[PDB]
C-alpha cells in the first residue's frame, strides 16, 4: 500500500500541476459570464411559465365565468366532462408550465 | 535512497496541494458547481426544449376542449410562440456574448 | 594585442578557431596596433561589451524568451495486481492527459491562424484576378468574411 | 530574490543611485559633506570609469544577464507560466474513484472548452488577449492587410 499509493500522489499532483495553472487563466475571465448566459436563458423561461400558470389561472378564471354558465343544466352536462377535459388539458399544459421554471 | 528521495520528492508534491489551494478553492467550487448544472441543464435543456412536441402530441389528445371553450386554443398557443422565440435565436446572440469571453 | 582585439571584439568563443590562423591571415590590424594610447582609449570603454559575443547578447534576451514562450522542442511521453494494472493504465493515461495538453502548446496557439488563412488564402485565389476596379465592395466583404471566421473561432 | 517577487527589484531600483554613491562614498561618509572625497574622483575619465565601471561593465553584461531571469524570477511567482498551456482492497477502492477522478479533470480538461485552448493558449487573457479586442476581429489581420495591398491591385 505504501509503494501502490505515494505514486497515486505522482498522479494526482501531474493532475493537479497543469490543472490549478490552465483552468485559472481560462475560467476567471469567463466564469461569472459563464454561468450568467444561461441564466438569463433560465430566468426568460421561468418568466414565461409564471405567466404561463397566469394564463392556466385564466383557464381557472374562464371556469369562473364558466360559472355563471354552469348553473345552466344543458351546458354544465357538457361543462362537467368539459372540466374532466379542462381537469386532463392542465396536465400537459402544465407540464411546460412546471419544468419552464426549473 | 533515490525511491526515498523519491518519496522525499513526494513530499515536495504534497505542498502544492498546500500551494494551489488558495487558487484551487476558487478553481475546484465555482468552475465545478457552474459546469455541472449546465451539464446537468444540458440533458435539461434538452428536455426543456422537447416536451412542446410530445404536448403537441398531448395536445392531439385533449384538442376537443379548446373548441368547446370560449377560448383555450390561443392561450396555449401564445406562450408556445415566446417559447419559440426563446430558441428562435437559438443563441446567436449568446455567441456574441460569447465571443465578448472569447476575445 | 591589439591588433587582435579588433578582431576579438566581434566574439571570443568562435574566436579561437581563426583565432591560430589568424595572425597569419592577417598583418594590417598589427599597424593601428602600434597606435596603443588611441586605439586603447575607445577599446577600454567598448572591451567589457566587446569580450561578450554579439550572439552571446542575443543569448540572454533569449533567457526572457525561454520563460513561459519556449519555442524549442517539447517532450510528450492479484487484487494488488488490479490496483497495479489501475496505477499502470492510468498514469500512463494521465501522463498521456498531461503531454496530449503539452503537446499541443507548440501548435496551439497557430491553429487558429493556419485555418485562418486557409479559409483566407482560398478567397484570395479569385480576388487577386481582378480586385483594382471595386475595392469598396471588396473591403465589404473582409468585414464579414471574417465574421464566419470568428464564428469559426469561437465554435 | 526569487522567494518574493516583491523583494528583488528593491535593491536594484536603489541600485543604479547606489552604485554611483558607492563611488561616492569612497573616502567620504557623505559625498557632499566630506571633502576628501572630491579629489578622489576625477571630472573626466574618472579611474572609477577606468576599472570600476569596466568591471561594472562586464558585470552589466551578466548582471542583464542574471536580471532577465531576475525579472522571469519575480514573474513566475506572481504569475506560473509553465509550457503555455481490507484496508489495502479499500485503497485499491480509493484509487476507482481516483481513477474516476481524473477523467473528470480529463473531461474538466475540455469541458469550459477544447476548440479554443487547443486552437489557442491565449486568445482573450491578458497578454495579446486585450490586443485581439482592440482591433476589429484578431492581431493576425495585420499579416492580411500587408498582402490586402497587392490584393487590390
Amino acid at each position: 500500500k505504501t509503494w501502490l499509493c505515494k505514486r497515486c500522489e505522482t498522479m494526482n499532483a501531474k493532475l493537479r500541476v497543469l490543472e490549478n495553472v490552465l483552468l485559472l487563466e481560462t475560467y476567471t475571465p469567463d466564469s461569472i459570464s459563464a454561468l450568467h448566459n444561461i441564466r438569463n436563458y433560465l430566468v426568460e423561461a421561468t418568466e414565461e411559465a409564471s405567466a404561463a400558470y397566469n394564463k392556466a389561472v385564466t383557464r381557472l378564471r374562464e371556469y369562473q365565468g364558466v360559472d355563471p354558465h354552469f348553473d345552466t343544466i344543458a351546458r354544465q352536462y357538457h361543462d362537467i366532462v368539459k372540466k374532466l377535459e379542462n381537469m386532463q388539458w392542465t396536465i400537459h399544459q402544465v407540464e411546460m408550465d412546471l419544468k419552464s421554471h426549473d | 535512497t533515490n525511491l526515498e528521495v523519491m518519496a522525499v520528492k513526494e513530499e515536495q508534491y504534497i505542498q502544492q496541494y498546500k500551494k494551489y489551494e488558495m487558487l484551487l478553492n476558487r478553481v475546484g467550487y465555482t468552475p465545478k458547481i457552474s459546469h455541472r448544472e449546465l451539464v446537468e441543464m444540458a440533458e435539461h435543456r434538452k428536455e426543456l426544449d422537447k416536451m412542446t412536441k410530445p404536448v403537441l402530441d398531448t395536445l392531439r389528445s385533449y384538442q376537443d376542449l379548446p373548441p368547446d371553450k370560449a377560448l383555450a386554443a390561443l392561450a396555449i398557443e401564445d406562450k408556445k410562440r415566446q417559447f419559440t422565440a426563446a430558441e428562435k435565436y437559438l443563441e446567436e446572440v449568446l455567441q456574441s456574448a460569447l465571443e465578448t469571453n472569447d476575445e | 594585442m591589439s591588433s587582435a582585439r579588433l578582431c576579438s571584439l566581434v566574439a571570443e568563443l568562435g574566436y579561437e578557431g581563426a583565432g591560430k590562423l589568424d595572425p597569419d591571415s592577417f598583418e594590417w590590424p598589427f599597424q593601428y596596433d602600434d597606435a596603443r594610447p588611441i586605439l586603447d582609449w575607445i577599446c577600454s570603454s567598448l572591451r567589457p561589451s566587446n569580450v561578450l559575443s554579439l550572439a552571446e547578447l542575443s543569448l540572454y534576451e533569449q533567457f526572457q524568451r525561454d520563460g513561459k514562450l519556449l519555442e524549442g522542442d517539447d517532450q510528450a511521453y492479484w487484487p494488488l495486481m488490479k490496483e497495479l494494472d489501475e496505477m499502470g493504465k492510468i498514469n500512463s493515461k494521465l501522463s498521456t492527459a498531461v503531454e496530449e495538453v503539452t503537446l499541443e502548446h507548440r501548435n496551439k496557439r497557430e491553429i487558429v491562424k493556419h485555418h485562418a488563412k486557409d479559409v483566407e488564402l482560398q478567397r484570395r485565389v479569385f480576388v487577386d484576378f481582378f480586385c483594382n476596379p471595386e475595392r469598396l465592395r471588396n473591403q465589404v466583404r473582409e468585414l464579414n468574411a471574417l465574421v464566419r471566421a470568428r464564428q469559426a473561432s469561437s465554435s | 530574490m526569487q522567494s518574493l517577487s516583491s523583494s528583488a527589484p528593491t535593491p536594484e531600483a536603489i541600485l543604479e543611485w547606489l552604485q554611483k554613491e558607492m563611488g561616492y562614498r569612497q573616502l567620504g561618509p557623505y559625498n557632499g559633506s566630506s571633502k576628501s572625497h572630491v579629489p578622489s574622483i576625477d571630472a573626466i575619465r574618472k579611474i572609477c570609469r577606468g576599472n570600476m565601471i569596466p568591471i561594472w561593465n562586464f558585470l552589466i553584461n551578466r548582471v542583464k544577464s542574471e536580471k532577465t531571469v531576475e525579472r522571469i524570477r519575480r514573474n513566475i511567482t506572481v504569475h506560473g507560466g509553465s509550457s503555455n498551456a481490507l484496508p489495502e482492497l479499500r485503497t485499491a477502492v480509493q484509487n476507482a474513484q481516483a481513477s474516476s477522478e481524473h477523467c473528470k479533470y480529463v473531461r474538466g480538461l475540455l469541458d469550459e472548452w477544447w476548440e479554443q485552448p487547443a486552437s489557442t493558449v491565449v486568445d482573450w487573457v491578458t497578454v495579446d488577449g486585450q490586443s485581439v479586442a482592440a482591433w476589429q476581429n484578431h492581431v493576425k489581420q495585420l499579416l492580411a492587410f500587408y498582402d490586402k495591398e497587392s490584393l487590390r491591385t
